[PDB]
């Protein structure tokens, strides 16, 4: 929704609700961040046709600042996003067949998901 | 085989008495079951048989077969080279052609003459001879064609879609149980080799939660498309359209191969997930390997508790064994659970104490 | 344009005698006969033939069809898509009793979502 509805509106709102919804949920920081990705990598994919991926790429290149202030934030002295993003990632990169899907939509997505990963390296 | 040579130019002359009848399904079908393991003698000379048992498909004028037409194109000239490269590609079309026999335009060009003759009270068969000859004249079926046809699932190509995912299992399920032994033979090395041991022990994630990942349908989303999913559902398939007499192979296969190849619990799910909705389906004739299968159950339940930290994932399964027991066996696999049930640990004695009646 | 599809819009325009001047307008046939140095005589053209087309969707829909002004590779892919004569308890029909399954919230259905909201009513 978030992705879709609006592209703007980045001071912490998704980051408060996001917050919120971990609180009242299970909250593991793995799962979380599983869910975050599987929701970024789902988009760009099904939903858009033509120019609208233009937009996809861009909200899938905004939500990593989000998840960067996220993390200034959210979490401080408990497994500070060394371990638990890592745990993500491998608990994505199991899910190998979405990210061939997620390639071969975009035909040169493979190289592209390459730099994505070390474009993460911020975090 | 040497007297061989006789019949390939009598072919050439009595060719066009096969403009009649046309049975040559069986007539492979027979000839690739066992003989596959020592047919490299006459698929040597099938280098040259091609052009003679495609005598029968010739000698016809329906003008409705239309991949018929590429495989000629590439089997009339370099008939190791031309339908080598596309090979991917051409699998996915090919079972196409036939997943597309029951929403596309089904009675158009392919039944006529006269719509009672058509062949289409199943229309399977068309695409059978086809997979047997195109590759009968090399060295490679037997291992290589089962093989790359089920490559056409799990290796996603930009050909296969992703709607009628189910649909396109229930065509490589008709494709592959009508082939001979060898040709479905791949689903067990399939299964063993890859699938219980990727990695899926050691690394095995958090992704650890089996009874999400197993079952499939999981692929509703874009999300949650382990390639080890997708395994179980063309197993699943597989078994359900060969249930006739192809299950014979399942309790030599779990005694034989899956015993030392089990360690941990998940993997005993898996094996739960692959052989526990056709127990019903053996318990229609095939009595007696059902306590076989039981008591290889019981064997990698055993050898799981051996070999682990704690059973944590173990309350369905106990479940699960004790409906097993009560609607399929009764009290056959008693006399022989009894003395290997009691090897256990203390949580699941204390749960399964029941079965002792 | 966009001025006079709002006048349209308000006005009967029975004759549709509006409509006969709006296409004439909109349409691509002068190719720069006059030589106008623009240095963009392809791309502003095709720029502001997608974006008249961008407004007076509605409008078209109320008259006869449009004249395809924009001519380009492909059109809004967000729109309504509401059937003609159905009536709007059909979340319950297909789109929830799919979602429900369909639990990735369908990036499709998310605008029909929002269009039945602001077209019928919270309560």
């Amino acid at each position: 929704l978030e992705g879709t509805m609006n592209l703007t509106g980045e001071m912490q709102p998704l980051v408060e609700q996001l917050m919120m919804v971990k609180r009242m949920q299970h909250i593991p920081t793995p799962l979380f961040v599983l869910e975050i990705w599987k929701a970024c990598f789902v988009g760009l994919i099904e939903s858009p046709e033509g120019t609208q991926e233009l937009k996809w790429t861009a909200f899938t290149y905004l939500k990593i600042p989000q998840v960067l202030v996220k993390l200034k934030k959210y979490f401080h002295g408990e497994k500070d996003f060394t371990e638990d993003v890592n745990c993500a990632f491998e608990f994505l990169l199991k899910l190998t067949p979405l990210l061939d899907k997620a390639d071969q939509r975009c035909n040169c997505d493979c190289t592209n998901f390459l730099l994505q990963e070390c474009n993460k390296q911020g975090l | 085989l040497p007297v061989s040579k006789s019949l390939e130019t009598l072919l050439d002359h009595l060719g066009g008495l096969y403009k009649f009848h046309d049975r040559p399904v069986t007539y492979l079908y027979n000839t690739l079951h066992y003989y596959e393991m020592c047919l490299r003698n006459r698929d040597h000379l099938k280098r040259k048989l091609v052009h003679a048992i495609i005598g029968s498909l010739k000698d016809n004028r329906p003008q409705g077969w239309c991949l018929s037409d590429t495989y000629l194109k590439h089997a009339m000239n370099a008939r190791e080279d031309n339908p080598w490269v596309p090979e991917d590609s051409y699998y996915c079309k090919l079972i196409g052609r036939l997943v597309d026999t029951m929403a596309g335009k089904s009675p158009g060009p392919f039944p006529n003459c006269d719509w009672r003759f058509n062949e289409f009270p199943n229309p399977a068969a068309h695409a059978l001879h086809v997979t047997c000859v195109e590759l009968m004249a090399l060295a490679v079926p037997g291992k290589d064609v089962g093989n790359a046809l089920l490559n056409v699932v799990l290796k996603s190509q930009p050909l296969v879609p992703r709607e009628n995912i189910t649909a396109w299992m229930n065509a490589i399920g008709l494709i592959i149980t009508a082939l001979p032994e060898p040709y479905w033979i791949v689903l067990h090395d399939r299964i063993v080799n890859v699938i219980s041991s990727s990695s899926l022990t050691s690394e095995t994630e958090w992704v650890g939660y089996p009874f999400r990942l197993f079952d499939f349908t999981a692929c509703h989303q874009s999300y949650s498309e382990m390639s080890c999913s997708y395994t179980l559902a063309l197993a699943h398939a597989v078994w359900h359209h060969s249930s006739i007499g192809q299950l014979s192979l399942i309790p030599k296969f779990l005694t034989e191969a899956l015993l030392p190849v089990v360690k941990t619990e998940f993997q005993l799910l898996y094996v739960y997930h692959l052989v526990g909705p056709f127990l019903q389906r053996f318990q229609q004739e095939r009595t007696r390997c059902m306590i076989e299968i039981g008591v290889a159950f019981y064997d990698m339940l055993l050898n799981v508790d051996q070999c682990s930290t704690h059973l944590n994932y173990m309350d369905p399964i106990c479940d699960f064994l004790y409906h097993m027991k009560y609607m399929f066996t009764g009290d056959s696999v008693k006399e022989q659970v009894e003395k290997i049930i009691c090897n256990l640990k203390p949580a699941l004695k204390l749960r399964l104490r029941f079965i002792t009646h | 344009a966009v001025a006079w599809l709002v006048a349209h819009v308000r006005m009967l325009g029975l004759d549709e005698r509006e409509k006969s001047l709006q296409m004439i307008r909109q349409l691509a046939g002068p190719l720069y006969s006059e030589n106008t140095l623009q240095f963009y005589n392809e791309r502003v053209v095709i720029m502001n033939s997608i974006l008249e087309h961008m407004c007076a969707d509605v409008l078209q829909q109320t008259a006869t069809q449009i004249k395809f002004p924009s001519t380009g590779v492909d059109t809004m892919p967000y729109w309504n898509l509401l059937p003609p004569k159905r009536p709007i308890k059909e979340v319950l029909t297909d789109i929830f009793a799919k979602v429900l399954e369909k639990g990735w919230v369908d990036s499709r259905s998310i605008h029909i979502l929002d269009t039945l909201l602001h077209m019928g009513g919270v309560y």
